[PDB]
């Protein structure tokens, strides 16, 4: 169990590196893009910041609570 | 006492130069003081200028700039400096058209100018395999 | 009951925990002398003892087998002491908190000075704008009906 | 050694030719501004990577721009 | 758009993109970027000021 | 204990991806590095400049990610071993009481299941796991290096 | 219109509270980010940047000087208030033996009452290991009405420095000329506060502590005890205990101080009775000293032709391998305010380690050596507060380089010559480190393998090849055998550490032979491995704080500043400051394997109890010898085994050191988050953080940015101390005060 959830993990964070990489070097908006509308891919590069505040909201929700009873339990 | 007589007054550092500045380059800067005024060596510590001709030998062009941009606090311009190579190959560096590279001189082209701001970049993807 | 457990008015490792620590905090209350202050506070500790597993039990509470209250949060109204009521509580307070904060930023952010207000409170201001929040589910819900709440274009973006 | 690049957005403020601790960049005339000059970098072979030069530039997003590339022992900083 | 105007940015590569400056001075002669705007909020590297392009600049109504 | 542990593994999922979503989006540029794309995947930084730019590629959210992804691991691989120790040894009790209070976990299964394998070789002698106990000083060692 | 002050220089005014940042050129204009908050508490005592004025920084320092003695004399007036009404000191005077020392009640709020622990004599509180009770029952205070007249004099007394400082600062402050007396400021130091300072508490000694504490020691109850000013008022209550104030003054006047050996005594040991050194000795230890710091007070030349000159006797020290030798150092340190808090704090901490030293070793207060807890904390705090001030030392020594030292005046002094060959002593430090590290850790690490794969007879061991410390052994040996031979005067060791007999008092042991065997070789060794990694981090930091091969101008890059860029291969942290951090964290390594290596020592071979029979039993039962000598020993026997009493602690009266056990420990990983990551990463999260802001119009107009670099690296390392210290003091405090 801990050797693949270990192999998971590693996976899980490789697929978001080469996704971080093709958005680096492969990505070509043009190809995504029709006359001025964004495809179903360059539009996640346009609410990214909306993306971005809710994952580092819900963080801060879980953290926040999750450690708030664990450290009232203590 | 030293080498050369129109060495700085230094006690010696070690923080000079190493075995690559005999066999790959080495860095002379030159310059001429009114005064014996005391100085921190880019290197070590306290030398004294000569009321006259000074010249100073460093590893890299970084010392030797550092160096004639201490001596600007002593109101001193016309320092000098070249790179030489394992044989006396000198090569004037600093002034190289005999104005400071802050002020405008005729005679000189833009190297590395794009005529278009950061924004007009070609995209990475469409620089691949070149 | 729900999800196995039972009332903790009838559960014998509840009322066993209740026993232990009574006795524990008597045991500790027979090394001490007479009516001084140290066995007052051990016999305030049992009665304040007594009276949290007295409450807890008449409180339509679900014990497990370790005879701890457990919580029924799946949104239940029988249980909604539990979570339900202090949830609306803690949106209340912190959507006041929240509304408060940005009336005052919106409203410093109108002079002058925006970012000296900012270290140096306008005590005048902040107090009228704190006291102003017992509205803000009102106050919200008459501000994005207008399109007041939310910027639209003027928001900055990077450059993808 | 690496690469630095000048664009269009030069005002000629100087700036980044007197920050310059290699001596990379100069100060060329130029047609393009008020102050009729912009930044060169002819010596991109001395320059060190410090990137001191788009520190002191006050233009937006930088009218110098350093991309590291190959490494050089001048463009390391070995004394030795 | 003239001194005192207020515009947009329209440069993708600046730290006031999408947001409204004050327009200090259009220059009239032949450079690159004339239009100087002012900002409220200082970039990254504490300016508040930049010269932008004609068409980089949208005048606000 | 199993309702606060899973919320603490949701929490340590959200973060993994919260940084490795946020290196993926922002990989091209952003406000701090417009031309982002420019320097590619992996740079050390865009300089003291502007404030300051450690850790601004995308290169280094993987970077960053991969601690959150291991404390995360941690946690599952935590739960899962305490709660399968508690149900082969019989003392599920011991889990279900003590897993709702981090004191309950650093006593009951670090601190608690650590003595066989701190005891494989001991001023009186080794067992089998002598080796365990050297991997578990090795781990420690190569971990500290790391924070070097 | 006085030579030495100037009246009146700042008016005394609300004005400019009301403006912060005020003080700085940059900061003055208001904040625009949230960066200026940060560098508004960076900047405020930074006196330098504030003025161009050494005189204008000297009267600040002054009265912030002041200021810092007001909050010291504010903090005392409290433990002494504490000790009259929240605790049970008149109970442990009756019992000193079986009552543990509390004086913090806690207040029965959210059930945490639990805290108030059974102390003994019925009393409910938190146990003190501050050692106070101890201190008080050694200056004479037999009563709670003396703490409380203590405390009112403590609470006085912070007012009148208050006062001072306002004083010195608005309504006349000195001239740089007075500060920069240091003939005089040195004369009146050594004779007036340390010798006048030494007299004054001898004279204490005598005539208040000596009877008292003779007393209490007899069996004489605290209430039945005379007031202590009925000991000066009449020669005959003194004159009993010590039959030699009899004769008066007339012996000391006369030259027979031979007399007065009834109350000024040599004996060296501890007393039988409460295990504590002499107090006599005390007292005739005090008289010396100020007889001593007087006459070294009457050395330098102050304003009559008398004395002597600093400059001359550093100008005449040269020598042929010195160049010009100490000259221009009088300049350097009556002109520079950080070289003098350099030296200070150095040698501050590094007296402060001596004297965590030197209490354990020779106890100097009643029943403080049977009070473990006591002796594990004033131990662990004196030599933490020391390695601190020893790294802040070097700290301030890096920032005189970069911003109090000028070339000129230091030709070819010894700055200079040690500035001009920095590279040799940072090479040979480098090599010396390598050594240590290589064969002290590398030998832990040998009997670590060799135990693992049953090679018992291969280990680095006592019943194995032996290091045996003979060096320190022969020392040992020359101070047990000082009494009669070398101090032949004395009557007993100065302390038992070095041999003799075994010294308890109510069957808990005070002082014993401390035997070194090949365990204490292993472990001085680390710690002198250790100390030379600290001390090359910091002389890196202060030698090429300046200039280096790499940054030819860092001296124009200022003390504080995070790199020069990614240029040279990358050259992050090349600053001084961030040498500073590196041996801040190295400092904590070092002082927590001393801290580490005394707890065990003690519990596991001094401390214990002694059966009526002589037989000694001790805390962990000798353990050290043998199972400290291997990485896995010290995990499992020390670290493992002695946490038991931490994790255990839930549901006691010791459960809140539990609790800051594992928030230390939450701190310090929390740590890891600023000191593994980057400034670039947390702005560009900001950024979206700043979008939804502004898309829900809440975005402050003050605009929030990331931690600069170094206040990311200030953050981590602070955060770092922080939970390792706090985790090492919740798990010694549990250890100590269950057992
Ligand atoms: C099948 C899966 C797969 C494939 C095909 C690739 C392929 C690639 N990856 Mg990738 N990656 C993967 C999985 C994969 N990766 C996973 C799971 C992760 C998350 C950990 C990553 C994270 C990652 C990053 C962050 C980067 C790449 C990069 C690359 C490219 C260059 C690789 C390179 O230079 O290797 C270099 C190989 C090494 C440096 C060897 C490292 C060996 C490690 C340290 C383990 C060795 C220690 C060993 C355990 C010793 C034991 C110790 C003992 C005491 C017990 C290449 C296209 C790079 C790139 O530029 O892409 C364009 C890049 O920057 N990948
Ligand atoms: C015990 C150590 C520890 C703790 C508590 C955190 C806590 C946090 N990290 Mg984190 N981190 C750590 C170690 C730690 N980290 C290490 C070692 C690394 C490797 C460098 C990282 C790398 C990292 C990245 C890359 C990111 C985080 C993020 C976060 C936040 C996630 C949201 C959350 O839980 O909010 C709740 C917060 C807490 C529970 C802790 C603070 C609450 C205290 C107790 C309040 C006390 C008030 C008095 C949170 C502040 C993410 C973030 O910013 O999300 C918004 C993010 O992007 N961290
Ligand atoms: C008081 C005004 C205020 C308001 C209305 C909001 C509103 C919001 N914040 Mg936010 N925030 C604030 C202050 C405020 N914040 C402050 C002061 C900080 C610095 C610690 C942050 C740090 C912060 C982060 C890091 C994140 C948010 C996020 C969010 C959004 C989701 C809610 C959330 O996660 O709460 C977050 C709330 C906190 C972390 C605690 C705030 C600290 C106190 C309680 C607020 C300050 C009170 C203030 C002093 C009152 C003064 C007013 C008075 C003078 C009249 C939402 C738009 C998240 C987001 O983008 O999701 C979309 C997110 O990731 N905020
Ligand atoms: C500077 C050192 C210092 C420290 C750390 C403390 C700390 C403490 N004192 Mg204290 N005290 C001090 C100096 C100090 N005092 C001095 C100099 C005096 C003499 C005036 C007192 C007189 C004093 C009394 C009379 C009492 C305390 C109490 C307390 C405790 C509760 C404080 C509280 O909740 O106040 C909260 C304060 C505020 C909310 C104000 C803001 C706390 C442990 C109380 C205590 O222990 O109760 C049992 C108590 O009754 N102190
Ligand atoms: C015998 C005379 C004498 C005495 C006892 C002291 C004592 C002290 N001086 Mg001092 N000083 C003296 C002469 C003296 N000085 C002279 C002649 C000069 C001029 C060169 C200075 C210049 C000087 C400076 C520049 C500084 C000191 C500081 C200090 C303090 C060091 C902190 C310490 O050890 O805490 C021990 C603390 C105590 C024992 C508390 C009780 C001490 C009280 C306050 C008595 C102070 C005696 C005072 C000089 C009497 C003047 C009264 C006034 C009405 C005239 C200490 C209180 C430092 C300090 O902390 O500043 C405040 C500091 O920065 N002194
Ligand atoms: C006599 C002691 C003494 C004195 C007078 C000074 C004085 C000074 N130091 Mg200094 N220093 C000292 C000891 C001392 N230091 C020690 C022991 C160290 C080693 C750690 C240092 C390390 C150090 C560095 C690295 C730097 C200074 C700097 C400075 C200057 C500016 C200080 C400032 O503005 O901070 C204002 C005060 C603060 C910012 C307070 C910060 C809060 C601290 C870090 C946390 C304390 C936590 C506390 C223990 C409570 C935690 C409990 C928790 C549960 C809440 C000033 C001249 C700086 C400078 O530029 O010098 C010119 C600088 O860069 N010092
Ligand atoms: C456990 C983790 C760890 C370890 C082992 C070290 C080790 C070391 N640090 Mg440190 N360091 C650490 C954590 C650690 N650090 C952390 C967390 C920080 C962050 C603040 C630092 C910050 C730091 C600084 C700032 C400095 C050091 C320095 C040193 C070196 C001191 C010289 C020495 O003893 O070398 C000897 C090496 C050892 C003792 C390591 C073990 C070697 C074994 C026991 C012997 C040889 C084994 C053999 C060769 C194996 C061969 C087989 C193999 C090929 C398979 C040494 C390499 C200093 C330095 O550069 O050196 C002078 C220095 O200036 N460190
Ligand atoms: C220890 C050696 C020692 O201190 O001898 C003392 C030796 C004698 O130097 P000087 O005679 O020049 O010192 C005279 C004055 O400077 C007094 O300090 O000093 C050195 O040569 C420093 C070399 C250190 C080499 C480290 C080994
Ligand atoms: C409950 C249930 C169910 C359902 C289930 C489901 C429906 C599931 C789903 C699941 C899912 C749905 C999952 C998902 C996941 C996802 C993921 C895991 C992702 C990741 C991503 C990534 C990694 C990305 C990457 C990238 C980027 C970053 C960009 C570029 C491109 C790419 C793509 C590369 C059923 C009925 C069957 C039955 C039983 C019950
Ligand atoms: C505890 C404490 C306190 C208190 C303190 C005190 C109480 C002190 C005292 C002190 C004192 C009370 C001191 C005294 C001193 C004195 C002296 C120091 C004297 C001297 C003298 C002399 C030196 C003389 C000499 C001579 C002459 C000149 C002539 C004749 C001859 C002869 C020789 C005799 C307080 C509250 C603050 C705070 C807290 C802590
Ligand atoms: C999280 C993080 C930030 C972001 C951190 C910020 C913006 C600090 C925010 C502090 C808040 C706003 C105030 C403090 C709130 C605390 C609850 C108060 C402290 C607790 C008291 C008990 C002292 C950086 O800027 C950074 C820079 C360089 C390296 C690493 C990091 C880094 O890890
Ligand atoms: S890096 Fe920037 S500063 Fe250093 S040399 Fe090249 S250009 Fe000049
Ligand atoms: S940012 Fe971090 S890495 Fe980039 S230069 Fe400054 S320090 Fe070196």
């Amino acid at each position: 169990y801990t050797h693949h959830q270990y192999i998971a993990g590693f996976l899980m964070v490789g697929a978001f590196a080469h996704g971080a990489i093709f958005f680096v070097r492969d990505y070509d908006p043009a190809v995504n893009t029709r006359n001025g509308e964004k495809n179903v891919l360059a539009r996640m590069l346009e609410h990214k910041e909306a993306i971005i505040s809710h994952l580092s909201w819900v963080s801060l929700f879980l953290g926040f609570h999750t450690l708030g009873i664990y450290v009232h339990n203590d | 006492k030293l080498k050369q007589s129109d060495f700085p007054k230094f006690e010696g550092s070690t923080g000079g130069w190493l075995s690559a500045a005999k066999n790959e380059e080495k860095y002379v800067i030159i310059w001429t003081s009114k005064d014996a005024s005391l100085f921190e060596m880019p290197t070590g510590g306290t030398a004294k200028m000569n009321a006259g001709n000074n010249v100073a030998y460093f590893a890299r062009k970084e010392q030797c700039l550092a160096l004639g941009s201490q001596l600007r606090g002593f109101k001193i311009t016309n320092y000098k400096i070249f790179r030489i190579y394992p044989p006396l190959d000198i090569t004037l560096l600093h002034p190289f058209d005999g104005v400071f590279p802050e002020k405008v001189n005729q005679g000189r082209s833009p190297v590395g100018k794009r005529d278009a701001s950061i924004g007009g970049n070609p995209n990475p993807a469409s620089l691949k395999f070149q | 009951d729900i999800g196995g457990l039972n009332p903790c008015k009838d559960s014998e490792v509840f009322q066993k925990r209740l026993a232990k620590t009574v006795k524990k905090l008597e045991n500790r209350l027979k090394k001490y002398e007479e009516g001084t202050p140290p066995q007052i506070a051990i016999q305030q500790q049992i009665t304040q003892t007594k009276q949290r597993f007295t409450r807890y039990a008449d409180s339509n509470l679900l014990c497990g087998n370790d005879g701890l209250p457990h919580l029924i949060t799946d949104g239940r109204w029988s249980h909604g002491s539990e979570f339900l009521l202090p949830s609306i509580l803690f949106l209340y307070i912190s959507g006041w908190i929240g509304w408060v904060g940005r009336k005052y930023i919106r409203t410093v952010g109108q002079t002058s000075n925006p970012t000296e207000k900012e270290i140096i409170i306008d005590v005048p201001l902040a107090i009228s704008i704190m006291t102003s929040g017992f509205l803000w589910p009102f106050a919200a819900w008459q501000e994005f009906l207008s399109g007041d709440l939310i910027a639209s274009d003027e928001t900055i973006t990077t450059s993808p | 050694s690496h690469t630095v690049k000048i664009y269009d957005t030069c005002i000629g403020c100087t700036q980044c030719v007197r920050a310059c601790p290699t001596d990379v960049l100069e100060m060329v005339p130029w047609d393009g501004c008020k102050a009729g000059q912009i930044a060169s970098a002819p010596r991109t072979e001395d320059c060190v990577g410090c990137k001191r030069c788009e520190t002191a530039c006050p233009t937006d997003f930088l009218s110098v721009r350093v991309y590291l590339g190959g490494e050089t022992t001048r463009s390391l900083g070995l004394a030795y | 758009i003239q001194k005192g105007s207020t515009v947009r940015i329209l440069r993708k590569e600046s730290y006031w993109y999408n947001e409204s400056g004050t327009v200090v001075v259009v220059d009239q002669s032949k450079v690159r970027y004339p239009v100087l705007v002012r900002f409220t909020k200082v970039n990254y590297a504490g300016t508040n000021t930049n010269n932008f392009g004609l068409n980089e600049v949208e005048e606000v109504v | 204990g199993d309702f606060l542990v899973h919320h603490a593994i949701a929490l340590g999922l959200h973060t993994t991806t919260l940084i490795l979503v946020k290196g993926a989006l922002d990989a091209r540029g952003s406000k701090l590095m417009p031309d982002k794309k420019d320097f590619g995947y992996s740079f050390p930084c865009d300089g003291p400049g502007r404030g300051g730019t450690c850790d601004i590629s995308a290169w280094d959210a993987f970077y960053l990610a991969m601690f959150w992804m291991l404390n995360t691991i941690g946690w599952v691989t935590f739960y899962w071993h305490w709660k399968h120790l508690t149900l082969w040894q019989g003392n599920q009790v011991q889990f279900n009481e003590s897993s709702n209070y981090i004191m309950g976990w650093l006593r009951d299964y670090l601190w608690l299941n650590s003595s066989p394998l701190i005891n494989g070789y001991n001023p009186f002698g080794m067992n089998s796991l002598s080796v365990w106990a050297w991997m578990f000083l090795f781990g420690h060692l190569v971990w500290a290096t790391g924070f070097m | 219109k006085s030579t030495i002050v100037d009246f009146n220089p700042v008016e005394t005014s609300f004005e400019k509270w009301a403006k912060p940042g005020q003080f700085s050129r940059t900061l003055a204009k208001g904040p625009k980010t949230t960066t200026w908050i940060w560098n508004l508490h960076a900047d405020a005592h930074d006196f330098d940047i504030q003025t161009n004025s050494l005189q204008e920084v000297s009267r600040k320092i002054f009265s912030a000087h002041f200021g810092q003695l007001a909050v010291i004399f504010l903090w005392l007036s409290g433990m002494h208030f504490h000790g009259a009404y929240f605790s049970n000191y008149s109970a442990w005077l009756t019992n000193p033996t079986s009552t543990k020392p509390s004086a913090q009640i806690v207040w029965p709020i959210v059930g945490q009452e639990v805290l108030n622990a059974d102390v003994g004599g019925n009393f409910q509180g938190i146990q003190i290991t501050s050692g106070f009770f101890q201190l008080w029952r050694a200056e004479g205070i037999t009563s709670e009405v003396e703490l409380y007249w203590t405390a009112v004099g403590g609470l006085v007394a912070s007012f009148l420095m208050l006062f001072a400082g306002w004083f010195h600062y608005h309504k006349a402050a000195p001239k740089l000329e007075w500060f920069q007396n240091v003939e005089s400021m040195l004369n009146h130091h050594l004779a007036g506060l340390l010798g006048l300072g030494s007299l004054s508490w001898a004279g204490h000694q005598i005539h208040i502590a000596l009877p008292i504490n003779k007393l209490l020691d007899l069996g004489v109850s605290p209430e039945e005890i005379p007031l202590p000013y009925e000991f000066i008022l009449n020669r005959d209550l003194i004159a009993q205990l010590y039959p030699s104030f009899n004769k008066g003054l007339t012996p000391f006047f006369t030259l027979n101080w031979g007399e007065y050996s009834d109350f000024l005594t040599f004996k060296g040991g501890l007393n039988p009775v409460t295990g504590g050194l002499w107090l006599t000795d005390t007292a005739h230890h005090h008289l010396a000293i100020a007889v001593l710091f007087i006459v070294a007070g009457h050395m330098y030349k102050t304003n009559w032709f008398l004395g002597h000159s600093i400059k001359t006797i550093l100008e005449a020290h040269k020598g042929p391998f010195t160049g010009e030798g100490h000259k221009g150092l009088y300049e350097v340190l009556t002109t520079s305010w950080h070289a003098q808090l350099a030296i200070n704090l150095a040698l501050f901490g590094s007296l402060s380690i001596i004297v965590a030293h030197h209490m354990y070793a020779m106890p100097p207060y009643p029943y403080i050596a049977i009070d473990y807890p006591t002796q594990l904390s004033l131990f662990t705090h004196h030599v933490w507060i020391g390695g601190f001030c020893i790294v802040g030392g070097a700290a301030h020594g890096a920032i005189f380089f970069v911003r109090d030292y000028n070339a000129a005046n230091n030709y070819n002094n010894l700055i200079d010559r040690v500035i001009r060959h920095r590279d040799a002593i940072i090479s040979h430090l480098n090599w010396v480190c390598i050594f240590l590290g290589c064969h002290s850790f590398g030998l832990y690490v040998h009997n670590d393998t060799m135990r693992a794969l049953g090679r018992s007879q291969d280990l680095f061991s006592d019943n194995a090849i032996a290091l045996k410390p003979i060096f320190a052994q022969f020392i040992q040996n020359l101070h047990t055998l000082a009494p009669g031979s070398t101090a032949p005067n004395a009557l007993t060791t100065v302390s038992y550490a070095f041999g003799g007999d075994v010294i308890s008092v109510g069957s808990k042991i005070a002082m014993m032979p401390i035997s070194l065997g090949t365990a204490d070789f292993l472990v001085h060794h680390i710690h002198a491995f250790t100390i030379h990694v600290t001390v090359l981090i910091l002389l890196k930091g202060v030698l090429y704080s300046r200039n280096s091969r790499l940054i030819p101008d860092k001296a124009n890059l200022g003390f504080r500043f995070p790199c020069d860029g990614p240029g040279r291969g990358g050259t992050c942290q090349v600053s001084a400051w961030d040498h500073v951090f590196l041996g801040l964290f190295w400092m904590y390594n070092s002082i927590s394997i001393v801290i580490f290596h005394f707890s065990w020592k003690m519990q596991s071979d001094v401390w214990g109890t002694v059966s009526p029979t002589g037989a000694v039993s001790h805390i962990t039962g000798g353990n050290f010898a043998q199972s400290s000598i291997t990485i896995n020993g010290w995990l499992r026997d020390f670290l493992w085994s002695q946490a038991a009493q931490v994790v255990q602690s839930y549901g006691s009266s010791l459960s809140a050191y539990g609790l800051i056990f594992l928030g230390a420990h939450f701190i310090w990983a929390f740590s890891l988050m600023f000191l593994f990551s980057g400034r670039g990463y947390w702005q560009e999260l900001i950024e979206s953080i700043v979008w939804a802001h502004n898309k829900l119009k809440v975005a402050p107009s003050i605009q929030p940015r990331a931690l600069s670099i170094t206040q990311g690296r200030a953050v981590g390392v602070a955060h770092y101390l922080l939970g390792g210290i706090g985790t090492t003091w919740a798990f010694f405090l549990a250890r100590i005060i269950s057992v």
